[PDB]
RNA sequence: ACUGAAACUGUAGUAGAACCAAUCGGGGUCGUCAAUA
RNA sequence: UAUUGACGACCCCGAUUGGUUCUACUACAAACG
């Protein structure tokens, strides 16, 4: 790895953060493409034809995290979880989850587990001296909301395998 | 040579994502699929103009002049969405530095001196800016029920938020020119099924946009056909542009964000909206400009409410609104007759009456038009047409009848009579 | 029993055309609740 | 056999579409009197 001072540090970083976004999101494909993880990230679960929970509830959810673009917006999304949890006919539609508003509450606040859930190996994808580390606190909310994104685009398009028969 | 150049988004803004939608023709609903968001770079935002000319000839262009005019003017369109509301840019600052590359002292000015100053109003007055044929059509309108398009996503003081959008430093209440475009095509669409008596309910959307004048007028997606053996594409860029149009209402960026994130209707979003509205101290004032609105759905058996279905907008009531500007691409009409400026007559009439119909309040714009929004008076229409051909000219006016009796009775019958022989037979105007 | 030299992978080309963030919803209203003596 | 004896609010957004279609290199300079 680059010395931290070196004077390409600058340029080698924005290799490094191309390299991080686009495993970043070539994880999240492969992540979104099985049920089982879809299942295990988000609690999210087809139901026969069902979704659980509705895709508009899913929406919901999805439109709230375009709101964090970094980690001092994670209250946004707190915020939307408690109000969610709040109202009983609103959490009872996210019922017959594997959890799912906990599981949101903990991908949206434990900073490590975006990571966890993706499990990439960044470090042939990083040269600079602490470059995981300051990615990771970069890259965390793009983070976050590609794996979402990925996960309910799966699970549309998996739902739509089961609902349109 | 032209460089990259950079964009600064003013202050640090952060780029706005838009959402659109295409709009069954048939249900008057969202299609499905249809459904789409593109991130755009705000408005105010500047980037530099990275231009050089090697000039091998002596001074500089006639045609470089004129382009840099038309910079000036704001005249020339870039990137994405060019009809739809996006992609308008206007140069200020001009600067000419001039180098005699061909000379000692001008190589040497360009190695160390930075060159010679030109003076651009020198050469401005040399020339007279050719702005091409064009119609711009600007409409006033004050909205009679409360005007919105919807925000992206719900809020939680109030669900139905107002769509904003960063304009300079301040936000701004914004009407996307893709969301007056598709009311004015959906119209200009209804118009010409209605002659032709032609039905949209077993075509899908692509197929049901897809009619004659709106494809010149609004445009046609790019699909490359074989005609036989010849191969042709049938899109076509409108000549019918539509500008996103804004509020005389702004409001910094954290006190919309006071608004948005305002968690109790009575509680803190009174002064969010007494804030934002700038009446802070007169909820009744700021509330003749921003009010919340309750809605129910009633449950037919018992009464009282259904389980759930209770919902706020923030009805924009008062908000005030600056004109629509469209534009009319004449020059590129008349390139799609190949030509003839008498084939433009059919275009200019369904426009006309796509006009009529919104100054009739037969058009209403944005979120909710059937649920007590949307409703809005127009005023006046000015008609402000440039190097127009001879018989379009009397298109140059202010109308403030609805019903376009401002414009001469002669030339309105010459155009009916012109639309008239097109709705005998509705041929494809374009093909020749 | 003698290193060839010299030579810009460059030139032209708008990631664009089409697409409504939209559809439905009265801020509404009556008898329940507890189980014995 | 039918008595005991009055209190009390609820709903807080719900459902859906989440991209669709076209263009995917074209002429060149090296080939060919």
């Amino acid at each position: 790895p680059l010395p931290t001072n070196h004077p390409t540090q600058d340029y080698a970083r924005l290799i490094e953060k191309a390299a991080w976004r686009e495993a970043i999101q070539n994880k999240a494909l492969a992540l979104a493409s099985s049920r089982a993880k879809r299942e295990e990230i988000l609690g999210i679960k087809i139901m026969g034809k069902d979704s659980q929970p509705t895709m508009t509830q899913l929406g919901g959810f999805r439109s709230v995290l375009k709101r964090l673009h970094s980690r001092n917006n994670r209250d946004i999304v707190t915020g939307y979880l408690t109000a969610l949890e709040q109202v009983s006919n609103r959490k009872e539609k996210w019922s017959n989850t594997s959890q799912g508003l906990t599981k949101i509450r903990n991908l949206v606040t434990q900073e490590n587990l975006i990571w966890n859930h993706l499990d990439i190996d960044f470090s042939p994808l990083t040269i600079t001296q602490n470059g995981v580390n300051q990615l990771k606190s970069e890259l965390w909310a793009e983070a976050v909301r590609t794996l979402v994104d990925a996960i309910i685009r799966g699970h549309k398009r998996d739902l739509e395998k089961a609902q349109e028969n | 040579i032209v460089d990259d150049a950079v964009i600064h988004i003013p202050n640090n803004a952060d780029v706005e994502i838009r959402e659109g939608v295409g709009i069954d023709r048939h249900f008057g609903t969202a299609a499905n699929g249809f459904k789409y968001s593109r991130a755009v770079i705000p408005k105010g935002s500047k980037f530099k103009l990275p231009l050089t000319f090697d000039s091998q000839d002596d001074g500089l262009p006639n045609a470089l002049i004129q382009l840099l005019c038309a910079l000036e003017a704001g005249d020339i369109r870039l990137g994405a969405a060019k009809t739809r509301g996006l992609g308008r840019i206007k140069l200020d600052d001009l600067k000419l530095k001039s180098f005699a590359l061909d000379k000692p002292e001008g190589i040497f000015s360009a190695l160390l001196d930075q060159g010679k100053k030109l003076d651009w109003n020198q050469l401005k007055a040399n020339v007279t800016y050719q702005s091409p044929p064009y119609l711009g059509i600007s409409i006033t309108w004050n909205p009679k029920d409360p005007v919105m398009v919807k925000a992206e996503g719900d809020g939680l003081a109030i669900d139905i938020l107002p769509l904003v959008s960063q304009v300079g430093s301040d936000v701004r209440f914004v009407i996307p020119g893709s969301s007056i475009k598709g009311i004015l095509r959906t119209q200009a669409e209804r118009i010409i099924r209605t002659i032709c008596q032609s039905n949209g309910s077993e075509k899908n959307f692509l197929e049901q946009l897809r009619i004659n004048l709106v494809n010149e007028l609004f445009g046609s997606a790019s699909l490359s056909q074989k005609q036989n053996g010849k191969d042709i594409d049938l899109g076509k860029i409108g000549a019918l542009a539509v500008n996103d149009c804004f509020s005389s209402l702004s409001m910094t960026p954290d006190q919309w964000k006071a608004v948005e994130n305002a968690t109790e209707m009575t509680g803190n979003l009174q002064p969010a909206l007494k804030q934002a509205t700038g009446y802070p101290n007169n909820i009744s004032q700021a509330y003749k400009v921003l009010q919340p609105a309750m809605h129910v759905a009633v449950d037919r058996w018992t009464g009282g409410a259904a389980e759930g279905m209770l919902y706020s907008v923030l009805e924009p009531i008062g908000v005030t609104w600056e004109p629509i500007q469209v534009h009319l691409d004449i020059a590129r009409l008349k390139n799609y007759y190949h030509g003839k400026e008498e084939k433009l007559k059919p275009a200019i009439a369904l426009l006309l009456l796509v006009l009529r119909d919104l100054a009739n309040k037969k058009i209403p714009v944005g979120y909710g038009t059937n649920r007590g929004m949307g409703t809005i008076t127009v005023s006046q229409i000015t008609l402000n047409g440039k190097a127009l051909p001879t018989e379009l000219e009397p298109l140059n006016k202010t109308m403030t009848c609805p019903n376009l009796t401002d414009l001469d009775e002669a030339f309105r019958q010459d155009l009916s009579t012109a639309w008239k022989e097109w709705i005998a037979d509705p041929i494809d105007l374009c093909q020749q």
